[PDB]
């Protein structure tokens, strides 16, 4: 109740510092923004396969991003980085995380246990053990908070939002964890019920419906498109029941901002 | 690594052995803690260390240093003189004076403010894991159970926090933790200070909850909403009524009394907030009394 908006205001100087280089892909000579999305949709199959929370999806990310901002790696050692990230990621996150020899199988045994591990060492050197990274998870259920009330197919679409801004690296490096999540919040709130972003949620955030945009016209676009994407793991994970089946629901044509 | 001598053990806790050891070059005297390394990085040291890195406080014991080999992952940490559990033990027969009971909460519950105000969970809080100095300080220690909940926490289906100090919604198997669990902690604790014995003594899970139940009432619904519907509530619930708290804790004054009653207060939702409890007309004339420590 009461630390609420002291976590708010905590979390969002955090993302500031916890934040990649924008255009680090470009000094990335052996791979691209394709292979890197390659890896985060594996992840998302890793994390359904696994049952992690989406939490745990998320950091992995962060560090994998932190970790090639400043670590130059060859496209066949990418995904011993992004199995390293989420071993990471699960045993900061998850209650009783994945066995490392587990995580050494969903690599069809490319690397072995000891590979992991020298690896897992590494990612967290270079990230200084600064593993409690602020998520765009971590600010819509922080955002889910000023519904009036609460509605689980809004927030399922959000996840889901935001959760498809972590396969694209462009556009969405250019945005802090707190805009994406602003705009998958907006999105959904009005594919949904057909609201939009609140006033209270303007007041705390100080983000005004007019900053969201250039924000929201790039979701709206990966929504609109997200049917057509080469990674479909996402689509796949949020037509379940369990979700809401909300990858199912048609976006609205124009945002009409 | 080269620049400590280790000096002497000084206990086994969650990570592993610590040891009280010196710079051999800056004369800095402080706590090792020492991990062998193979499932990688222990969990819990990740989540030490991450966590601490961030919670600079006066009443939070500071990770000084991480130094990262080979073979060995050592976590360096300020030193202070004792636990709470041990100079409780030594003040026994004398008892622990009002004004340095009424500091140490101050102080602790500072330390939980700081702990909460940047979305970290302690989740262990026991007399073992708060450390003292001769200057009269307070600390929080062992962050090892600790929990960033920037999204919400949940609970284990096998518990390991301390029976003795655990919150009544984690024994009834609520789905999340809460700030509240730590709140709950700290009220047990200052009862005890209060009245050199443990407020609830637990030999089991429910031998705990009934406990909390005898003292404190059993919970219903006018009490506290959602009582009866939790997973471990069972109707068959003995109903005890609530007891007085002069009798409870006799020492404590009118003050003393309202805030332990809001510190223990049934529903989390309505517990009283760490930063709520520093305002608490309790505290009005806190001061900074100096312990006597032994050995
Ligand atoms: C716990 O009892 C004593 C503590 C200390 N000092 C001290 N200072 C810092 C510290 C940290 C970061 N972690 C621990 C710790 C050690 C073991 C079990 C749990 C926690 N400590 N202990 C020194 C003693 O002797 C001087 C004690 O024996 C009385």
């Amino acid at each position: 109740p009461d630390y609420h908006e002291d976590i708010h205001t905590y979390l969002r100087e955090m993302e500031v510092k916890c934040k990649p280089k924008v255009g680090y892909m470009k000094k990335q000579p052996d791979i691209t923004n394709s292979m890197r999305a390659i890896l985060v949709d594996w992840l998302v199959e890793v994390g359904e396969e696994y049952k992690l929370q989406n939490e745990t999806l998320h950091l992995a990310v962060n560090y994998i991003d932190r970790f090639l901002s400043s670590m130059s790696v060859l496209r066949g050692k990418l995904q011993l980085v992004g199995t390293a990230a989420m071993l990471l990621a699960s045993k900061f996150e998850e209650i009783y995380p994945p066995e490392v020899a587990e995580f050494v199988y969903i690599t069809d045994d490319t690397y072995t246990k000891k590979q992991v591990l020298r690896m897992e060492h590494l990612v967290l050197k270079v990230l200084t053990f600064d593993l409690a990274a602020p998520t765009v998870n971590q600010f819509l259920t922080q955002y889910f908070l000023h519904q009036q009330p609460a509605n689980c197919k809004v927030e399922s679409l959000a996840m889901f939002l935001g959760e498809l801004s972590l396969i694209d690296a462009d556009p969405y490096l250019k945005y802090l964890p707190s805009v994406i999540a602003g705009a998958a919040f907006h999105l959904a709130l009005y594919t949904v019920t057909g609201q939009s972003w609140p006033e209270s949620l303007i007041r705390k955030t100080g983000y005004t419906l007019e900053s969201l945009k250039p924000c929201l016209m790039d979701l709206h676009q990966t929504y609109l498109k997200a049917p057509q994407h080469a990674q479909q793991s996402i689509r796949e994970k949020y037509k379940n029941s369990k979700y809401h089946g909300v990858s199912l629901l048609n976006p609205p044509e124009t945002l009409n901002l | 690594m080269e620049n400590f001598q280790k000096v002497e053990k000084i206990g086994e806790g969650t990570y592993g052995v610590v040891y009280k050891a010196r710079n051999k070059l800056t004369g800095e005297v402080v706590a090792l803690k020492k991990i062998r390394l193979t499932e990688g990085v222990p969990s819990t040291a990740i989540r030490e260390i991450s966590l601490l890195k961030e919670l600079n406080h006066p009443n939070i014991v500071k990770l000084l240093d991480v130094i990262h080999t080979e073979n060995k992952l050592y976590l360096v940490f300020e030193f202070l003189h004792q636990d709470l559990k041990k100079f409780m033990d030594a003040s026994a027969l004398t008892g622990i004076p009002l004004p340095l009971i009424k500091s140490y909460l101050f102080q602790l519950l500072q330390g939980l403010a700081f702990c909460h105000s940047h979305r970290v969970l302690h989740r262990d809080l026991k007399p073992q894991n708060l450390l003292i100095n001769t200057e009269g300080a307070i600390k929080l220690a062992d962050f090892g159970l600790a929990r960033a909940f920037g999204v919400p926490v949940r609970t284990y289906t096998h518990e390991v926090v301390t029976l003795w100090y655990r919150a009544p919604e984690i024994l009834l198997g609520c789905k999340y933790y809460s700030t509240a669990v730590d709140i709950w902690s700290l009220g047990c604790i200052f009862a005890e200070m209060v009245t050199r014995r443990a407020l609830f003594p637990g030999d089991s899970e429910i031998d705990q909850l009934f406990r909390i139940f005898r003292t404190l009432g059993t919970p219903d619904e006018v009490v506290w909403p959602g009582v009866t519907s939790m997973p471990d509530y069972k109707p068959s619930f003995p109903k005890w009524a609530r007891q007085d708290f002069s009798k409870v804790v006799p020492p404590l004054d009118e003050d003393g009394r309202s805030l332990l009653s809001q510190m223990l207060h049934y529903d989390p939702n309505k517990r009283i907030s760490a930063k709520a409890a520093l305002a608490h007309p309790f505290f009005q004339d806190v001061t900074k009394p100096v312990p006597h420590l032994r050995l």
